[PDB]
């Protein structure tokens, strides 16, 4: 399946997706540093058949797997600037999002 | 001595311009093959055949190797080299040789060509019909036809005639002829009768694999006859030093009675005497020839002469098959060339045309008059065309798909040049047909891929393939936390009562190769799955209590 | 867990052994949903599965159901690293000859079959058939046919005839051969072929017949039958982004493989004609000719491009193989780069780690810390503490780092000094600080350089480098035992500037009462730093059996020299600092502090000069201006005399009194002459300068002038690039050696006009083109060494040998350019060394001559000790310690283990990088020049010896050349000699000359000198004229190095005598081994057989190595492998090389003691 470049990205937890606007970019005018995350996408996935103590781990905290990769672009490391500009390019198929 | 000359100069000199050794290289050879090889070999010598001349300095840097037994056979080599002019290595050459050795037919020519392959599979024809088990196997293959377990076009392509009612006429016809010959055996005119048997059948005609199934049916009685006469004769011959006239004269001419041999003991000869240790298997061996004698419809011998005519039959017409193909293997290469370039060797394209000739000139009737290569040209272009859509691609694409890829092409190499810049897959999918998802798909279908060995280049002369990572490892910090949790469960699970400790871990998979399921568990537990589903959420509970679970929170990741 | 590793070749039936499955389509993946195929290269069922633990399509998803082989697609479900490991195989529809014993130059196949290369490939490709054992009917067992041939001979022929094509031919002869039979029917005419190239080739081959009886190899298994099929992950087809893929060549050429097979099956199968199935059959030889060695028939095939396929032969060979790059040169983990700065504050044990760095190598270590400590609950609690660079994560990086050693490294790794251990001290930044001591070792400035930092992750690697590698262990040349932390520049213009005195400065002739006083005096202000007063000074000196007695006087000394005396430790006498102190002074001074008090003073007090230097050197305040640059007032005077020689000299030249050439040499003479007295003139005015004065008089001292002042303290600098400063430019070159004669006669205080600088730019941009090529090749000399000398190692502690080369005195003509102590110091003496009065045993014997014994041989002037070398050792499979001496980079004897082969490769490698790269001729030098005496070349005009001892005699008159026999006073005179006339003699026929001496002059190839001589008299030959080089440039480098590089080099021996042996005649033999070979055979009631000793160029010795895993990393991978597999042979590892491929422990250095261990249970 594809992609998506959304905000509802995984495990991550609700500070990093701070400066994510809702369709998942970053404001331009916010400064990040290595390791903020400029673009969140989710990707598709399998299950994979966590092992045993996962399965109990997440039976006995009830977080049910997600299914979905974290593969978004962060800044790399070291790294300290404002994003100056942000240019989205859509396909034609692809509609558009909000930031689009 | 001139290429030796060359050679010690070279040695002495440490190198060698190409200049020297053009000067020094004989000049009957005209092809580049033979002088590449003799620069390789004096480059192994080893001489380092160069361009320009090398620096003072490079004669002393230059690592000097490897003396002498490879100095030994080069020499030996090139002073060979000399004297046999034609000498090649390419396949395409010695094949375009061997295939210049014949020479080209003519259309009447290929008239002769083919009548005698149709007299040479006539007379195999004739040979097989000649077999009455084999028109009594045909007709059990219609009748169980007829009983619907076959197609009444499936088993026979009709008969030479274009209704199948005429067919089951004659296949009436041939049962009523079949039984007044095979019960009438009463010799004076049932050799006439089978004869007559057989020309009825002649006009009839079968599906070519049955018919082979027919050839391969013989074959192996008359083998199993042949071989009865193989373990019969090499056990007297050998086992009994049997001289081949006794054989001659006893043996052939009967071939079936117990006289030749069960009445060979009797020969007043020390041989004889020895045959009784080999009367058993060589009698039991009689008794094969007389059972496949009674399996044959006539004596041994007959069937041997009636396979032998088979045989004579398919070798003429297998050796004018053989007669054609040579004669238009220069066809076939002429058909090659168009395609040398689409990613297939020249050698493939002419051994898949080889292949392809030979199916036409199996498919080959002059009865029309048309040209053999008017003909064998589709069979030889279709034959290249499928290997080339078949076995060119590294990911092998599907002969349709190609031709919807040659199709796209054409479409789009068209459309950029009428519409301007270029077609949009939009723009095709409308001048196609297509509903425009399966031409993305075929768009997004990758084409031959790339070597891994590409440079990258020039920063390390590092190929391509040091930059893949290998997304399937589990990185050591990932097997230090997984093995982090696996110690933490275990002094978890310590915390918890016998009861709910087992069925904690044999519910999950922990130190165990499952996964026990509810009702296997409960059987070790004498519970109906119930109350160990309880006691599986009681421990469940128990462990989802902080101050007993903060480090188990703390492997949690979010 | 091996121990040794065997080779073979690999039997039809055994490939099936290796094999989990044949492939049969040559399909890859399914383009659609990119699943690998049923049986393409790429199955599941063949070579495993593609996810952990998972059928290819999907019913068997547990880890549960491990091992178990699923149904619908029979994919057995087990880790998908099984994929990298499963071989297949192909089965072959014709066999096809390995191309590898076919073409290869003996051609193992030809040489075994006792046929010629071209017959076999006519069998092979199809031209002719062969007789393969055709009766009794006249037939010729290997006699090719040919077609018609073939056919009319089957005439009149019914009966068999045995005639075969093809490499079933081949394999036909091959497999009908009998091997101890033909070993004995060649054994029987060697009994009787007595003539040379007949017996000759008869015991050549009755080695190699005998050889594959031995190996346990057959004959016919060079044909091939079923072909293997490299496992899916080591050949993969892995995607790219965007639906892209990028597969192996290997790929390609294994599906030529299978689809030229798959159509032979197909040919066969539909009866086709001769011609299609030869040519299918010609076609699939050639298609797996390629598949195995991509160009050995010709030409390369090339892929979806114009270049040629890789094969498995070049996924070996080659730079870009598995042996050279990958093998050995590996990306490293826990490592990292950056660039350096100075640091000057570290000690010589420190580097100064960023953070940052620090926090990255450190990692495993510091989350194991901060979850030891309770810090952080788990492995990822800690991960995400350090992650967001707590304020404990430091603390831990403090305790974590506290001592544990960092590799440092920079790129050209010349010798082993370019590898150091160093204690981090966390710094801010992202620089690593590099001492400024160690730069020299490194070879490191600190404009942009980068330096690789590794960190031992061990205790035994840790001791490693703290033990062994540490900055304060290593500070001498391994090279030459002179330290290598000699202080660079500020340092020796503060030493210089401070320890220099002048005429008159403030406060002259104070008596002080000591150093304190001094740099009390100077620090107030009230005296200068050079002002000559008497101080009293205390002195100790360890004139005792090491006593330390003390001693106060008053010495006359600059107050800085007495400010400088308060750190020079105890055993230094005073008149190590009462001189100027420029560069030599000081790394002397170093010096005699290590030949006095060892190596922990010495640490102390190279830091000390350091701090002292800079501090000093601040304070001098030693800047550089225009008006120090101080042009002569007569240059103008001498450039206008040598303007009017060169207008004489042309006047006279356009009247025909000389030549063209003969006045451009005159110009050029004058200018260079009149560059010298500018020169001359410039120095004389800038080294004195005149001061006033305790009486009031004008006085001259040494200037103190900047520019002089750097030259001259050695710091930087030299009296040539003075010239160009302020003197004239002089002369100046082209690229072509010619010389430009028109001058610069301006300087650099001056400008160059337009064309002057035009002119310098052609010797500039000469100079700069050479130093980036040497740059290129930078270490092939040192790797061209460490290929034979690799394996010598320190393996005994005496070998008891009496054997030694007599060490004497260099008089090069004159005086002597090396004495005998410099040359002896550090060997073991071979014999008693008798005083002059030739009855007093000075230096009694297996005495390590350090400088005691060192000056109390020169004290009596013993001038000829007999030292123990290396090329004279007793010890097999490596050297002793006795026979060696001392290490030179530490000062005590060499230790039993230590590998001096790789320390001589390199400690020649590195000093011959400052060597001219280019050969001068003026005796010729540079690099090429010492490459080619070690590779023992022969000189074209050899100087011909005297082979025999006896009386001269001549015979006939120009056989071309005039011919001579020696005749011995009693013996007999077998050996006449071609002389060649050319060759004008040097002693008439009535002086009954020696054995081993000169006949015509000219130089002498070292071969003939060693076969006339002693290994001694060799071994004295090389050793003089490759330091003639290092000596010509000025390089130091010992004798040690030479001559055990040259012990590798004569380490054959051909055999005269064979004895009561069992070694063939004219066989050369690994010498070490015929030495105990004939010591055992003698130990028993034999003889032994005698030997002429042998000479190789390294390049030559290095590939006659006794292992194949190692030979196969600097040779040819192809002949090396086909010879190893046709000769059986086993590595039993017992190297450094194949260690290091193999992946355990040398047995060089640490591993010595882990060998002999295995060795332990290895024999019990
Ligand atoms: C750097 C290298 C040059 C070597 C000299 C060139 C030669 C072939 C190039 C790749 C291929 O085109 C396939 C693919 C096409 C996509 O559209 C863009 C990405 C891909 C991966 C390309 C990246 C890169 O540009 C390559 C490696
Ligand atoms: C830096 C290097 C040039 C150095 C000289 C550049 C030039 C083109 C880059 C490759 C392409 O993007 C294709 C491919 C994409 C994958 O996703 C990641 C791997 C590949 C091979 C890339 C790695 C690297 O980045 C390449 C080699
Ligand atoms: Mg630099
Ligand atoms: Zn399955
Ligand atoms: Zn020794």
């Amino acid at each position: 399946g594809p992609e998506e470049i959304t905000a509802d990205i995984p495990n991550v937890g609700e500070a990093a997706l701070s400066k994510l606007d809702e369709s998942g970019i970053v404001y331009i005018g916010a400064e990040v540093t290595g390791g903020d995350i400029l673009v969140g996408k989710v990707t598709p996935k399998g299950e994979t058949q966590l092992t045993p103590e996962e399965k109990l781990l997440r039976a006995i905290f009830g977080e049910k797997a997600s299914d979905v990769k974290d593969s978004s672009l962060r800044v790399p490391n070291g790294v300290s600037g404002t994003v100056i500009d942000v240019q989205v390019f859509t396909r034609d198929g692809v509609e558009k999002d909000k930031r689009a | 001595s001139q290429l030796k000359l060359l050679v010690t100069r070279g040695k002495e000199q440490g190198y060698l311009t190409y200049a020297e050794v053009n000067d020094h290289l004989p000049e009957d050879i005209v092809d580049s093959d033979q002088i590449e090889d003799i620069i390789q070999m004096i480059n192994d010598m080893g001489i380092q055949v160069m361009e320009e001349a090398p620096d003072a300095d490079d004669l002393m840097l230059a690592e000097n190797t490897a003396d002498e037994d490879a100095a030994e056979a080069a020499a030996q080599v090139l002073s060979s080299v000399e004297s046999e002019i034609g000498r090649t290595t390419d396949p395409v050459r010695m094949y375009m040789r061997e295939m210049g050795t014949v020479e080209l037919l003519t259309r009447e020519g290929e008239i002769d060509i083919a009548k005698r392959i149709e007299d040479g599979i006539n007379q195999v024809q004739c040979s097989v019909a000649e077999y009455p088990e084999a028109i009594t196997y045909l007709l059990e293959q219609y009748d169980r036809v007829e009983a619907e377990e076959a197609r009444l076009s499936d088993l026979i392509t009709g008969f030479v005639d274009i209704d199948p009612e005429l067919a089951r006429e004659k296949f009436a016809e041939l049962r009523a002829q079949y039984v007044v010959t095979r019960d009438t055996i009463k010799h004076a005119t049932a050799q006439e009768e089978i004869l007559k048997l057989s020309e009825v059948f002649k006009q009839f005609r079968l599906v070519p694999k049955q018919f082979d199934y027919l050839v391969n049916s013989m074959r192996v009685m008359m083998d199993r006859v042949r071989t009865q006469e193989r373990l019969i004769m090499k056990l007297c011959v050998e086992q009994c030093k049997m001289p081949k006239k006794n054989f001659i004269t006893l043996f052939t001419g009967n071939e079936t009675s117990d006289t030749w041999f069960n009445a060979a003991i009797a020969m007043n000869k020390p041989w004889s005497e020895k045959l009784h240790d080999v009367s058993e298997e060589v009698h039991r061996a009689l008794q094969k020839l007389q059972q496949i004698e009674e399996e044959t419809g006539l004596t041994i011998e007959q069937v041997k002469d009636i396979n032998r005519r088979m045989s004579i039959g398919e070798a003429k017409a297998r050796r004018a098959k053989k007669e054609m193909v040579e004669a238009n293997l220069r066809l076939v290469i002429s058909i090659a060339k168009k395609y040398t370039n689409r990613g297939l060797q020249f050698l493939d394209l002419i051994q898949e045309g080889n292949i392809g000739l030979m199916k036409a000139v199996d498919k080959f009737e002059y009865r029309r008059g048309y040209k053999f290569s008017t003909y064998a040209t589709w069979w030889i272009r279709q034959a290249i065309t499928r290997s080339i859509a078949d076995q060119a691609r590294t990911i092998r694409i599907p002969v349709h798909m190609i031709e919807t890829i040659n199709k796209l092409n054409r479409i789009s190499r068209q459309m950029l040049q009428e519409m301007g810049r270029e077609p949009t897959p939009e723009e095709l999918a409308e001048r196609m047909l297509m509903p425009e998802d399966k031409i993305r798909k075929v768009l997004k279908i990758a084409k031959e891929p790339i070597s891994m060995e590409t440079p990258i280049g020039d920063d390390e002369d590092s190929h391509l393939g040091d930059f893949i990572e290998d997304t399937t490892l589990e990185l050591p910090l990932d097997s230090a936390t997984t093995e982090s949790l696996r110690a933490a469960t275990h002094d978890v699970l310590a915390g918890l009562t016998a009861r709910e400790a087992k069925v904690l871990r044999m519910r999950f998979g922990i130190d165990m190769n499952t996964d026990y399921t509810l009702e296997e568990v409960g059987k070790q537990f004498d519970v109906t799955r119930e109350r160990i589903r309880q006691i599986e959420a009681k421990a469940l509970r128990k462990l989802r209590h902080p101050s007993r679970s903060e480090v188990l929170r703390s492997f949690l990741d979010d | 867990e091996f121990d040794a590793i065997k080779i073979a070749l690999a039997s039809p039936d055994m490939i099936r052994s290796w094999s989990f499955g044949e492939v049969k389509k040559p399909e890859t993946i399914n383009y659609r949903t990119f699943k690998p195929e049923r049986d393409g290269l790429f199955c599941a069922r063949i070579f495993g599965p593609v996810k952990d633990y998972e059928c290819l399509c999907g019913k068997y998803k547990r880890l549960k159901h491990r091992g178990v082989i699923c149904e619908k697609c029979g994919v057995e479900v087990t880790q998908t690293k099984v994929r990298r490991e499963r071989m297949g195989h192909i089965e072959l529809a014709s066999p096809t000859a390995h191309i590898w014993f076919l073409k290869s130059l003996p051609s193992r196949i030809g040489l075994l079959l006792d046929m010629p290369l071209r017959d076999i490939e006519r069998v092979l490709y199809f031209e002719s058939y062969v007789v393969i054992e055709g009766g009794m009917t006249n037939l010729e067992r290997q006699q090719i046919l040919t077609e018609e041939q073939y056919l009319d001979a089957l005439e009149e022929f019914g009966d068999e005839f045995d005639a075969k094509m093809g490499a079933e031919a081949i394999q036909a002869l091959l497999k009908s051969m009998d091997l101890e039979q033909e070993c004995e029917q060649l054994r029987e005419e060697l009994n009787e072929t007595n003539s040379e190239t007949k017996r000759k080739k008869l015991t050549k081959r009755i080695k190699l017949l005998e050889a594959f009886v031995q190996s346990g190899n057959k004959p016919e298994w060079m044909i091939l039958t079923v072909l293997p099929v490299l496992p899916p992950d080591l050949r993969p087809l892995v995607p790219l982004d965007g639906g892209r893929f990028a597969t192996s060549d290997l790929n390609d050429l294994y599906r030529r493989v299978i689809n030229r097979n798959n159509r032979l099956k197909r040919l066969l199968d539909l009866a086709a004609p001769d011609i299609i199935v030869r040519n299918e059959k010609r076609m699939l030889q050639e298609a797996v000719d390629a598949l195995l060695d991509n160009g050995r028939r010709g030409r390369a095939i090339t892929g979806s491009n114009k270049r040629p396929l890789k094969s498995l032969a070049d996924m070996i060979k080659g730079k870009q193989g598995r042996f050279r790059q990958n093998l050995l040169g590996k990306r490293v983990d826990y490592s990292g780069r950056s660039v350096i700065t100075v640091g000057p504050y570290l000690r010589l044990h420190q580097c100064g780690l960023p953070k940052k760095m620090a926090l990255e190598l450190f990692k495993p270590f510091i989350y194991g810390k901060l979850e030891l400590r309770g810090l952080a609950t788990t492995i990822k609690a800690a991960k995400k503490m350090v992650e967001r660079e707590e304020a404990v994560v430091w603390d831990i990086l403090d305790e974590v780092i506290r001592e544990h050693p960092v590799l440092l490294n920079r790129a050209p790794t010349l010798h082993r000094l370019g590898i150091q251990a160093f204690e981090p001290v966390l710094i801010e930044g992202k620089a690593i600080q590099l001492h400024p001591l160690v730069c020299a070792a490194y070879n490191a400035d600190f404009d942009g350089d980068q330096m690789a930092v590794h960190v031992p992750l061990t205790l035994e690697a840790q001791l490693e480098a703290r033990a062994l590698m540490m900055s304060t262990n290593n500070i001498l040349s391994p090279a030459n035992g002179e330290p290598i932390i000699v202080p660079s520049q500020d340092v020796v213009l503060g030493l210089y500037y401070m320890t220099r005195d002048c005429v008159n400065a403030k406060g002259e002739g104070m008596v002080l009462t000591g150093p304190k006083e001094a740099e009390r005096l100077y620090r107030s202000g009230l005296a200068s730093l050079h002002a000559r007063v008497k101080v009293r000074i205390t002195e100790y000196e360890k004139d005792a059996n090491g006593e330390l007695v003390a001693k106060t006087s008053l010495k006359d000394t600059t107050v800085g020299r007495a400010i400088l005396w308060m750190i020079v430790p105890k055993g230094l006498p005073y008149s190590i600092v009462n001189q100027a102190l420029g560069k030599k002074a000081i790394s002397k001074m170093l010096n005699t502090c290590y030949r006095i008090l060892g190596l922990k003073p010495t640490v102390i007090f190279a830091d000390q000069i350091m701090y002292t230097g800079f501090a000093y050197a601040a304070r001098s305040g030693a800047s550089v201006g225009i008006d120090d640059m101080v042009i002569p007032e007569k240059k103008h005077e001498i450039i206008s005399e040598a303007e009017a020689e060169v207008a004489e000299i042309q006047e006279q030249f356009q009247s025909g009194l000389v030549t063209a050439g003969e006045r451009y040499n005159k110009v050029i003479d004058i200018w260079a002459a009149a560059n010298d007295r500018v020169s001359k003139a410039m120095m004389d005015n800038l080294q004195t300068e005149t001061v006033i004065n305790r009486d009031g008089q004008e006085e001259k001292q040494v200037s103190f002038n900047s520019i002089y002042m750097m030259a001259d303290s050695g710091a930087r600098g030299s009296a040539a690039q003075i010239r160009q400063l302020a003197g004239m430019r002089g002369l100046m070159a082209k690229p072509d050696g010619s010389i430009i004669e028109t001058p610069i006669t301006a300087n650099f205080r001056e400008g160059l006009n337009v064309l002057q600088y035009f002119i310098s730019t052609h010797g500039a941009r000469k100079g700069l083109a050479d130093t980036a090529l040497k740059t290129a090749n930078s270490g092939y000399l040192t790797r061209r060494l460490v290929d034979v000398a690799q394996d010598l190692v320190v393996t005994e502690d005496d070998c008891g040998t009496h054997e030694g080369i007599m060490m004497t005195p260099v008089i090069e003509g004159g005086d002597v350019k090396e004495p005998l102590r410099d040359r002896v110091l550090g060997r073991v003496t071979a014999e008693d060394v008798l005083k002059p009065g030739t009855a007093d045993i000075l230096v009694p014997r297996n005495t390590l001559l350090h400088e005691q014994w060192c000056d109390l041989l020169e004290e009596n002037s013993v001038d000829a000790v007999k030292v123990r070398s290396v090329v004279s050792c007793d010890t097999d499979f490596g050297v002793c310690a006795h026979c060696y001496g001392r290490d030179l980079a530490r000062g005590h004897i060499i230790n039993k283990g230590e590998a001096i082969g790789v320390i001589a490769a390199q400690s020649i490698g590195e000093p011959g990088t400052q060597l001219t790269m280019r050969t001068f001729h003026i005796i010729t030098g540079g690099l090429p020049r010492v490459a080619d005496l070690f590779e023992a070349r022969r000189p074209k005009e050899p100087a011909i010896l005297a082979e025999i001892s006896g009386i001269v005699s001549f015979g006939k008159e120009t056989k071309g050349k005039r011919r001579l026999v020696i005749t011995p006073v009693d013996g007999s005179d077998p050996y006449e000699e071609m002389i060649p006339k050319w060759r004008q003699l040097n002693v008439f026929e009535g002086e009954r000359v020696e054995r081993g001496d000169v006949i015509s002059d000219g130089p002498e190839a070292p071969h003939d000198i060693l076969r006339l001589r002693g290994v001694h008299a060799v071994t004295r030959y090389i050793v003089n004229e490759v330091q003639d080089v290092y000596r010509l440039q000025g390089v130091k480098i010992n004798d040690k190095h030479i001559e055990v590089i040259v012990r590798q080099m004569l380490r054959k021996a051909t055999i005269v005598n064979a004895g009561s042996s069992d070694f063939l005649e004219g066989e050369q033999v690994e010498y070490s081994r015929v030495k105990i070979a004939n010591r055992e055979l003698e130990a028993n009631g034999k003889v032994g057989a005698t030997y002429s000793r042998d000479l190789l160029g390294i390049t030559k010795a290095s590939l006659a190595t006794e292992s194949f895993i190692s030979a196969a990393s600097f040779q040819e991978t192809t002949r090396v492998l086909t010879e190893a597999a046709v000769a059986g042979k086993r590595d039993e590892l017992r190297g450094l090389k194949e260690n290091v491929i193999v992946g355990r422990l040398i047995p060089a250095g640490t591993g010595y003691a882990y060998h002999q261990d295995r060795m332990r249970r290895r024999a019990a």
